[PDB]
């Protein structure tokens, strides 16, 4: 049951990894969690706001 | 254990009717209390107990 | 998983939940929605840390004793046990008959005792832990023939590394452990009270191999049970009592609970 | 296999269980319900608190003696200043709302009387002084029980309410009372009494602080007797939870 | 285990100190009694006292049964 | 009480009046005096939590 | 048509009838039988005597007092000089067997009290004197209930038990021995009570002198309560009925 | 011979295992077993009992 | 991957990406090529240790406390919380509520204390640590019977090993942590303000197996915790203020920032 | 936690000590005024003291209220 996944590398290659206990907080931290969505704290606005557009009319 | 933040509640009990009985029939009775779980009862962190305790090695 | 709340509304019918006789030795199995009205809840919570296993198996301590490199104390002998501690005995005895293996762990530590000796330049200790079965022959010195282990189980253990760790499955002669037996080893009904033949684990000795310095060093070995594999059979209430004895069940009378200042109360007194 | 007299009734957070039970007497055959889109004419939309509102509230205890002519509590006032529906019926200009009612007096086999529990529809009074009109205070008590008189009560220029017990109050027979909603409760074979009644006014909802819809009336037409070494003390309790309520006319809390 | 380690005898005087031997026990049998009489590989009533009576004929007497690694021990008050 | 079966009956009698108090004690399932003593509150005091619905059987 | 209230339990040769019963309690769920194949360890053919020891055995009765504690019998020593039970049990080094256990007492609707009956497996007892273990002939009565006490027993270097009715003897909350199987006999609703118990043990078999395997105990938890002119004498009995019992190691009687 | 499980995770992933000694007193704790059935100690009466039914009839 | 630039060329039009109105709460979306002209820029930037994760999950130093052993401190407790240090105590405060696993670890060092006892050798130290969660009993003393560790967790450890380390999972009775509590826990409004139960998580205590030597020795523990497997929501401004207490957030007013000579002015005065 | 650690009461004088208990603390409760009384298993004015009153009735006086492991002060400026 083994997973390999990819490494951090450069721009312009592979690890293997095993679990070895029951409890799943035993394991390693998730460093690979690239996700983001910043339209929450920015651009909150009830209705939306093209940019060439003036905000106000 | 004690605590204010995760306070439960109170439990009563109050008189809706007196009691009656006939002549020759006791007027003091009394009343017994059992407590079990329900099905959604559950745990967690298990500990010691502070009801047992020792000073030295039983023999 | 554990079960999860269905949605109730109002009720006027025949049907009476909340009405039972309790001398029929039967626990009533009402949920809250018999007797109000409720929202449905999906519940995620488990029972999980409340199994035998779980609640059964974690080291402790058990015993512990001393011997010294020199002078009258040489070497420890023990009667392997559970009952000695209070812990440990108390969580076992919440059943009658039990079924395990052990996983058996030694902490082993050493101190300086005062003297007066001077240029004490002290070498590495060396411990050997000798488990002899019931029945077998028993050291009467450090120096004794018997230390040869040629069939005994010993386990020899340099200060500084790991604490020695081994696994002892189920011994007993009957089918399970018992932690209560109400009778007598003589058919004449004679001799002592609650003592069996059933949980007799053998004995636990241990000495220095060498002794290391010119001045005295004294030795102490803590024992710690970790039950494995766990069966349990027959419900039993806890001790409300504080133990007196390690071969018996004597106790003082003491109060079903503690006392408040009145019925109606919501402190304690 | 189940026995008839056992009933269970479970309304919002609470829930009465007798043992000893005639059975349920409902209305006019009418299940309360809530008011329709074609029988309405207020247009705000209302607001309906249900488990909060529509629930038991029990009252004070009164006791039955030997010579106890009857009590009567009029329904929106027994509850006026009681949690939630008092609340709502403060703050709102219009209430619409059903009952059910439940009588409860227990005694042991030995003791006698029987008691009729009815609930009467505008149960409008009359003043022992023939000019004038029974006065508020006199007619309506909001957490205590009213009771009847058995002599007739003095005319000299006040604002009493003739409270005689044959006349029911109304100045008509009290054996006819009858044709209203009701149940018997009599001690040898009842234990309790409960009524589910239907909202009834010739208008669809109405304002609950200047008028009382229904009116439950309580009466002994059998004594109470027993032997002595007998229990001496009898209580009656009332408990009342309303159904399917609801409100229009949200302002500032008051009624002048 | 001794029966009966506690015990008052008020009166020859017969002082009883039955005992049992565990499985464990292997170690040489040795019998001290305590106010006056050893036994090693007063007068003991039973010829076979290895078989589990070390019971004496005659303050506290102490009788002390001790065959490794068990350790026993009978207070007997005598008045 | 605590040193007798007392400890386990709850009196009730004939009164002149109604609406009087029988009893009262917090929902405090491990650490209420009332509770911590039962086969529940036994087992709760192994552990640092808990959660569910309590059933109270009255006879 | 009929009852629940009403059972009838026929064993051998004899029959019991209660017209007042709560139900059976069933031990964990087990009913008896007799030892498998693949199970056993003892090598010879054992005997059954069926009828003949499976019937029921009535004790002497014990009086039920206004003061009264408790009483406790351990299973095997209650039967074992009683009929064929008593002589195969004398004549035999291995037994096995469950129980049927009725417990009876009667009273009038005013005679009030609730009394626990419990079958507590290994009920292992403590003596007053710590050093010391309890003596068997304090321990068991066989033809005899024993007696719980009510005060704490005084330790002065004596073999007795610490038979405190809220410890059970047993050092333990007395009203956590629920966890047992067990019934409550409650004046007004009860007659009788029933339990039918199975083989309970670490070892297939057992000597039956030796080892209790089960001890039957009966408590007051509410007292006995009757006002004046009332029956003062009350009874309780118990009956015990050995089921599927099977004896090994036929040699002279007796036990030493 | 090696076995893939699930690890304890919360509500709202796989661990390995093999065994290298020969007895099977010397493997792990089983701390996943959870099986219930609470109806031994709980309503063994021996006639069932339904719970909108009133006990005794 | 990070967002790469795109070419523009002149312009003369309506289209107006650089007026707005901040009053509305939006943050303006312009890139540079909204107001000038721009080459094609493809940008090969990553943003990996911003991630919450990267930021928090570095192991760091909370308390560190000792003991002896001879003489009145034997052993030392500490309730778990990472408020009593600034670092760590800043960077999780950056929001409202966070939800992790923690993994422990512990360096603990022992020194020599002068006195004038002579001929003095000393044995290896072994250290117990024993967690106890909240409500359980807690040693008053060293040879405590609480040191049985039945059921509390406990670890081990002989100087000259690696450091121990465990995991310890998420335990908030509520959904998350809480770093900030407007309320009180009394329903009057009396009592402490801004102390909750939320975030409990027990005591440590720390203590000598064995004293070693006949001389004086005086450890240190040094506590140290990693958020792993983080969940956080809310973020807030960043603490301007030297932190007070470590119960509350108490401060001394600071000024917004650090002053220059003038609004013109290219250098910090 | 005793609440209002630091005061100055001008004026009998009633000194409050009003404190509450973490879950962690199963230690003795142990209360100690400073300046005269002390409480172990000037007039306290509550006889429950134990559930969080360790107020007392009568410089700077000290209030130390501790259960193991928590420890707290109070310190009052009586003038």
């Amino acid at each position: 049951g083994a997973q390999v996944s990819t490494q951090k590398t450069g721009a312009h290659i592979h690890y293997t990894n095993i679990n070895y206990y029951k409890d799943a907080a035993s394991n390693s931290a998730n460093r690979q969690d690239f996700t983001q969505d910043p339209g929450k704290f920015t651009e909150p606005v009830k209705d939306i706001m093209i940019k060439s557009l003036p905000a106000l009319n | 254990t004690s605590d204010e933040y995760t306070a439960g509640g109170f439990i009563t009990c109050w008189y809706q009717t007196n009691i009656v009985v006939p002549a020759d029939a006791q007027s003091s009775c009394y009343i017994m209390c059992f407590v079990s779980a329900c099905n959604d009862f559950s745990v967690r962190l298990l500990k010691d107990t502070p009801f047992i305790s020792q000073q030295n090695f039983f023999q | 998983r554990v079960a999860d709340t269905v949605g109730t509304g109002p009720t006027n019918s025949e049907a009476i939940p909340a009405l039972t006789a309790a001398e029929t030795g039967h626990t009533s199995q009402v949920v809250p929605g018999d007797t109000m009205q409720t929202r449905h809840v999906k519940n995620y919570h488990s029972r999980s840390e409340s199994t035998i296993e779980n609640f059964l198996c974690r080291s402790a301590c058990v015993y512990f004793t001393e011997y010294e490199n020199s002078g009258a104390k040489r070497y420890a002998e023990w009667v392997l046990t559970p009952r000695q501690a209070a812990q440990l005995r108390r969580k076992l005895e919440f059943f009658t008959y039990v079924r395990f293996d052990l996983e058996l762990t030694f902490v082993i530590t050493s101190t300086q005792q005062p003297s007066t000796t001077q240029n004490q330049d002290a070498q590495i200790l060396t411990h050997q832990i000798m488990y002899v079965p019931p029945g077998g022959p028993v050291p009467d010195k450090v120096d004794s023939y018997v230390w040869q282990t040629s069939t005994n189980p010993s386990v020899f253990w340099t200060e500084g590394n790991a604490p020695p760790r081994m696994s002892i499955p189920f011994l007993s002669i009957g089918n399970a452990y018992s932690n209560f037996y109400d009778g007598w080893s003589e058919f004449s009904r004679n001799g002592v009270y609650g003592i069996n033949t059933l949980n007799n684990m053998g004995t636990l000795y241990a000495r220095h191999v060498n002794a290391g310095s010119t001045g005295p060093i004294k030795s102490t070995i803590r024992i710690y049970f970790k039950p494995k594999h766990v069966k349990a059979w027959i419900p039993r209430p806890p001790r409300l009592c504080q133990y007196e004895k390690a071969k018996n069940v004597n106790f003082q009378p003491s109060g079903v609970t503690t006392t408040r200042q009145s019925i109606t109360t919501m402190t304690n007194t | 296999g189940y026995s008839d007299r056992a009933r269970s009734i479970t309304l919002g957070n609470s829930t009465i269980t007798t043992q000893e039970c005639a059975n349920v007497v409902v209305g006019y055959g009418v299940w309360p319900d809530y008011l329709k889109d074609s029988e309405a004419t207020a247009e705000d939309q209302p607001t309906q608190p249900d488990v909060a509102t529509c629930r038991f509230y029990t009252l004070d205890s009164v006791q039955w003696q030997k010579t106890s002519p009857g009590w009567w509590w009029k329904l929106p006032d027994a509850l006026s200043n009681l949690g939630l529906f008092g609340q709502n019926m403060q703050y709102h200009y219009l209430g619409r709302t059903g009952y059910t009612v439940h009588v409860q007096c227990n005694a042991s086999k030995f003791h006698q009387g029987c008691l009729l529990v009815v609930c009467v529809p505008e149960a409008e009074m009359g003043c022992a002084t023939l000019d004038n009109t029974p006065s508020s205070a006199e007619l309506l008590g909001g957490d205590s029980a009213k009771e009847f008189a058995d002599k007739p009560v003095a005319s000299g220029s006040n604002k009493l309410v003739q409270r005689v017990v044959y006349n029911a109050g109304m100045g008509v027979g009290v054996g006819n009372l009858t044709i209203f909603p009701h149940q018997w409760i009599n001690l040898r074979t009842n234990n309790s009494a409960t009524i589910v009644m239907p909202y009834t006014n010739s208008v669809p909802m109405d304002n609950m602080f200047r008028h009382n819809n229904v009116t439950l009336m309580v009466i002994p037409f059998v004594p109470l007797d027993y032997c002595p070494g007998s229990t001496t003390y009898v209580p009656i309790t009332v408990t009342i939870a309303p159904m399917c309520a609801e409100y229009n006319g949200l302002r500032l809390a008051g009624h002048q | 285990s001794i029966t009966t380690p506690e015990e008052m005898i008020e009166k020859t005087a017969y002082l009883p100190c039955k005992f049992t031997l565990s499985p464990e026990d292997q170690g040489p049998l040795d019998i001290e009694w305590l106010i006056i009489i050893l036994y090693s590989g007063v007068h003991f009533t039973s010829n076979d006292l290895k078989s589990g009576d070390a019971s004496i004929n005659v303050g506290t007497y102490q009788c002390k049964v001790k065959k490794a690694p068990g350790v026993a021990n009978k207070k007997i008050h005598l008045v | 009480k605590v040193n007798s079966m007392e400890a386990y009956q709850i009196p009730v009698r004939s009164n002149e009046g109604s609406g009087t108090q029988v009893f009262g004690f917090p929902l405090q399932p491990g650490y209420s005096s009332v509770f911590s003593r039962t086969l529940l509150g036994e087992i709760l005091n192994y552990y640092t939590h808990w959660s569910g619905s309590i059933k109270l059987t009255f006879m």
